[PDB]
């Protein structure tokens, strides 16, 4: 069972046998990352057909607005795959939140075979308030020099994540799961979101909530990744910003092979974090990997478990072993093409 | 000169403040190797829920103290840190950790030094929140130009002392534009026009730590305001063995007091007699340093850095098996022979 | 039909004809203030009896608190009607209004009949937001020689008082019913206030709302009282309580003729807006109208309105004319003694 | 010998009210020459004009309710030029029917700070904080300018008008600083305090026990729109704005006449008044003396005088009686 709070409303498009999912292929390496990923969705026989829409900003009122095609698409087709896309007057990635009501990151590292990092048996998982916190755009210039940014804590923000998070670990099966705070000097802030974990704890009785401090979370981590194997931690945007960017960094040394999914309440969509890596575009030489298992997180979500499994636990997990496989970017000698259809193979 | 450290004939008047947790074993190794190496300082010593006031009054008078950490509630009715309470009390307002590997510590990435500055009394430990309706919080965070030249000078000043060539500025300005905007600003700005020897850079929180934690050695001197360097002093902390190896210190304008650098209590093995001084005395030798001694300083860091290098005999943590009164007294006796 | 807001819920004490309603004498001219209600109530066979009861401050954990008594007594009797009381840790009259969960001052000030002010013909009715605004106990000391006083509005204490204003307007039969702001440089906060406002306005289509800064609100009210005697003027905390004792500079000089209702959701507490006196109790001066009014607001509010008209329109306000009536206060030579009976008799 | 001072009519009545005064100024001819300047964000250049003037003489524009509407302007010029300080002058007419006669007081707010700092923000949908500033360094500014001000005009009297007893931070620093720098400084001064709300009772009911007032930006429209109605309206206010470097002089009263704009109906005594003080100012202040005897006895004279006053006489004919008056001094 898929968590609840995200869910998916499936439906496929009863002409086809088919489910219908809005791309965005995005800029840069996008294009070729992109079709990397059709290609290998296909010949696995996925229950689905692709409508690519473009996100390219409008600015209706001064303020940055997303494309109406776009738009229809996704509200339509209750989820989107996007890939990498460059920095076009109002964050381009933040009204994209904003207008689909995503409001939940999830990030996983884990290391990955034959890619050998300083960092061992890394599998962390995170969950992050995508909403408020410290990225509310509320800040002051109270007189001359004295400022003050306004950090956002609400009751109903929180729980919504913090519930998505004890779903998720259930349905992932891990037994713990850790709100990072700072209620020691935040007592309010944090407090509240601590708090509301303690209370939603209860209805929740399979899962164990332990709550921590950033202080240890990231000395703990990072002195011993293992210990959060069973992790799924949840917390407020900054410390989620940070933590995830670590946990990738402790994974893979970069965030070249970090996949994200933003959830939201119907609608969702999974992305790569990686850059456009505009100079090494149209060369062949992009590492689909990333984009790849968010592909995966995405049928996870839908409900096509057998299908990510397989893509997942065989092909490019697997594939990537053996150098002649593998990318530039983890020592291999495989272009993008090389590495689709050396991956479909296993397939 | 009512502003010096209290001193008589010849003998500092040092304030000594155990605090909770490991507290009490970890000063006491300092005390031990302090009486043993005969050093003329006298520790007037304190211990407390609100007499933090009776620190303040403390330090006030001798100047100079050394302190291990107090324990912070996370409930509602809490106290409130009174860590923070006594440095924003006597404006104590850079706090400077040191992360530099030892010689006998298995580390994953190894040879590593950099130091982390943090402002100490602004920031969100600025401690403003309020509940406007219920479920409903706001936490103020304030940033201001003069608590921020401040810092930002101290940071270089401390580099240009230390012959560091590298300040580099960790800040969210991409998403607080006014708050961390005018951090970001006034370190490059007067790293500039002042401090021009040295390389000045900024370097987004997240991003900072996702290379802290992948590639360490491309940072020198971190400035950050006083979360960020939590969560860099952790990263750090972690990359060098752990939180008993690293020195700290925490510097106002007319006081200064000397802490581990890495901030954690060790409620959960108090009166074990496990824990590890290392931090402790790093830090305690940071203070001789500054209150003119450093002939012992230079010797006892000396005798510390070459026991832990020299396998067995080290402390739980750093992967043996002695206890901290034995670990103790190894320093001081490689120390009666130098 | 008096106002949905706040609606009494009647109920007479089933073995006694009556209904049971808590005094709180107060202290001070209180006491001789207080039994001189109790006796023109008498006479009038008011279906009333007093359960009166001592608000005297505990301290329940630093925070002051209101006595048990007390409390079951009122929250008991939908209503109270309480006299003027001293200054004994967090406003006694603060900590009344949070425990009953009063929202709303409403404030009159008429010229009386033989009582010659430099201001006539005023009328004036005012509804004062009690709960937020610039009264909330927000403030911080962002640095040294900075401090931030923050004034809260929101729409669900906003609507409820706009509620009771339009509500109140027409059980007082007057036409028009004036939103006093400031959206002018306080765009969003008493721009809340107004929008709440014009939007409630369509579902009172009897009512017409207007708009006014404070600037023309006090301008106009002092060079002519008159042009708001169809007025009931609603507005958020500051400006209600500046206007508030304002009208009554206008309609007596001072406010020993003022009375007050704060109307809470099921419970409400009408009082007199003068001092304890102390230096005049027991000599019997005082002046009952005040009080003496309140009881009538509060007649009205439980729906006795024949009684109250009755105290009202003849009685205190017929009889406060003849100097040998009146009292010190009003340049008449009676006693609180002689004021009483000489009311009752046009009682 | 010839100043070169900055005209900014503004909206409302504006246009005619400071045409008056050239009229009155030209036919008097005082050595000044207007430097003037119409105008959406060009607020801009009555900014810029001033820097290079130094002096000023201006109507009020209007500002928007709505949402999406600019925002004062009024405030945005005198906060870019830091003229920190407004005073009103309600002193009553001769010729005036009012219903409390002789009466002669001040009030001085802070222009740039208070609830005037224009910060706000709505945290969730429906929640609203306004943050209202007060500091120190501001705060002593006033203060000492009130003073000051006290003392120049031989004034005995300054009262501090707070809400202290509520906002123990905001108005409670306005409060002391004021008290406590009356105290140490300006000792021959007498300082006391009063309570917003009841100031305003005072005001309406016995204005005579008031002398100056001092307020922080909210309390100074309150107290001083009570001021405008207690001496017959205003028409008959002057005011002027003071920073280090600037000074701008506007009605004391602050309001637009939006509604009777181009009708010529409008009273003109408020901005010839206010150009008086600004006379005064640049030091010549003959012709100030003179012209204001002038508006002072045509008013008190009976008939002649404009529609609010009690008069039938339009603008245009209000000012010829003064330049008549005033050709024959
Ligand atoms: N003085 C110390 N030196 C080294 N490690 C410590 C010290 N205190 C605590 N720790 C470690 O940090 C953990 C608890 O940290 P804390 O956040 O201080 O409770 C324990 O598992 C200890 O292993
Ligand atoms: N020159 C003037 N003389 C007399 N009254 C005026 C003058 N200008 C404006 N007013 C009054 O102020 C009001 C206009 O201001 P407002 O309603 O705030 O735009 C009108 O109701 C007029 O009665």
């Amino acid at each position: 069972k898929q968590p609840s709070i995200g869910r998916y409303t499936g439906k496929p498009n009863p002409s086809t046998g088919k489910y219908t999912v809005s791309f965005i292929e995005g800029d840069g390496i996008g294009p070729e990352i992109s079709k990397s990923v059709k290609k290998i969705f296909s010949a696995a026989n996925v229950p689905i057909e692709w409508e690519s829409c473009d996100v390219s900003p409008i600015f209706v009122n001064g303020l940055t607005t997303i494309p109406d095609p776009a738009v229809q698409s996704i509200t339509k087709n209750l989820v989107a795959l996007k890939g990498p896309l460059a920095t076009p007057h109002r964050s381009l990635n933040l009204t994209l939140r904003k207008t689909f009501g995503l409001f939940a990151n999830v990030r996983p590292a884990k290391s990955i075979e034959g890619f050998k990092t300083t960092y061992e048996n890394v599998d962390l998982v995170l969950i992050r308030e995508n909403t408020e916190g410290e990225y509310s755009g509320i800040e002051h210039i109270v007189c001359p020099g004295v400022v003050q940014s306004i950090k956002l804590i609400t009751r109903d923000a929180s729980e919504r994540v913090i519930r998505y998070a004890f779903e998720y670990a259930r349905a992932i099966g891990r037994p713990r799961v850790i709100v990072v705070h700072k209620s020691t000097i935040q007592r309010l802030a944090d407090g509240l979101f601590v708090n509301v974990a303690k209370e939603l704890s209860k209805e929740y009785p399979d899962l164990t909530l332990e709550t921590e401090l950033i202080d240890n979370s990231v000395l703990k981590v990072v002195t011993n990744p293992s210990a959060y194997t069973d992790a799924v931690s949840v917390c407020p945007n900054l410390y989620g910003d940070i933590l995830s960017d670590l946990n990738s960094g402790l994974s893979a040394g970069s965030l070249g092979l970090t996949p994200s999914a933003n959830i939201g309440h119907k609608i969702s969509i999974f992305e790569a974090v990686h850059g456009s890596a505009p100079d090494i575009a149209g060369q062949d030489k992009a590492n689909p990997t990333a984009l790849l298992l968010s592909s995966v997180m995405m049928l996870n979500h839908m409900g096509l478990t057998n299908h990510a499994d397989q893509i997942q636990n065989a092909v490019l997990s697997t594939i990537a072993s053996g150098p002649e496989n593998r990318t530039g970017d983890l020592a291999g000698t495989a272009t993008t093409s090389s590495f689709t259809e050396a991956v479909i193979k296993r397939l | 000169e009512r502003t010096l450290p209290k001193k008589y004939g010849g003998r500092f008047t040092v304030t000594l403040i155990p605090g909770d947790g490991v507290g009490k074993e970890i000063t006491d190794s300092v005390r031990t190797i302090f009486e043993a190496e005969n050093i003329p300082i006298d520790w007037e010593t304190i211990n407390i829920k609100e007499g933090v006031y009776e620190a303040v009054e403390s330090l006030k008078r001798n100047k100079i103290g050394l302190k291990g950490l107090w324990h912070t509630p996370a409930d509602q009715t809490g106290h409130g840190s009174l860590n923070v309470a006594l440095r924003k009390q006597l404006d104590i307002y850079a706090n400077v950790a040191l992360f530099k590997s030892l010689k006998g510590v298995k580390t994953r990435i190894p040879d590593i030094d950099l130091i982390v500055i943090r402002e100490n009394t602004e920031g969100e430990f600025s401690g403003l929140e309020h509940e406007s309706v219920p479920g409903v919080v706001e936490s103020l965070k304030v940033m201001t130009r003069p608590k921020t030249e401040r810092i930002a000078r101290f940071a270089f000043d401390f580099a240009k002392k230390y012959n560091r060539k590298s300040v580099t500025a960790v800040h969210k300005a991409n998403i607080m534009k006014l708050g961390d905007g005018l951090f970001r600003n006034i370190i490059t700005e007067i790293g500039q026009k002042e401090y021009p020897d040295i390389d000045v850079s900024s370097i987004i929180v997240d991003n900072a730590s996702m290379q802290a934690v992948a590639k360490p050695h491309q940072f020198d001197v971190l400035v950050t305001p006083s979360m960020y360097g939590t969560i860099l002093g952790n990263i750090g902390a972690a990359l060098i063995g752990g939180p008993g190896l690293v020195a700290g210190a925490n510097f106002g304008r007319d006081y200064a007091v000397f802490e581990p650098g890495s901030r954690h209590v060790g409620l959960d093995i108090k009166g074990q007699n496990v824990a590890n001084p290392t931090a402790m005395i790093l830090s305690s030798t940071l203070m001789l340093n500054h209150l003119g001694l450093n002939e012992y300083a230079t010797r006892i860091s000396k005798a510390v850095h070459e026991t832990i290098a020299e396998g067995k005999h080290t402390t739980r943590d750093i992967g043996g098996s002695s206890s901290t009164t034995d670990f103790t007294n190894e320093i001081i006796n490689k120390l009666s022979t130098m």
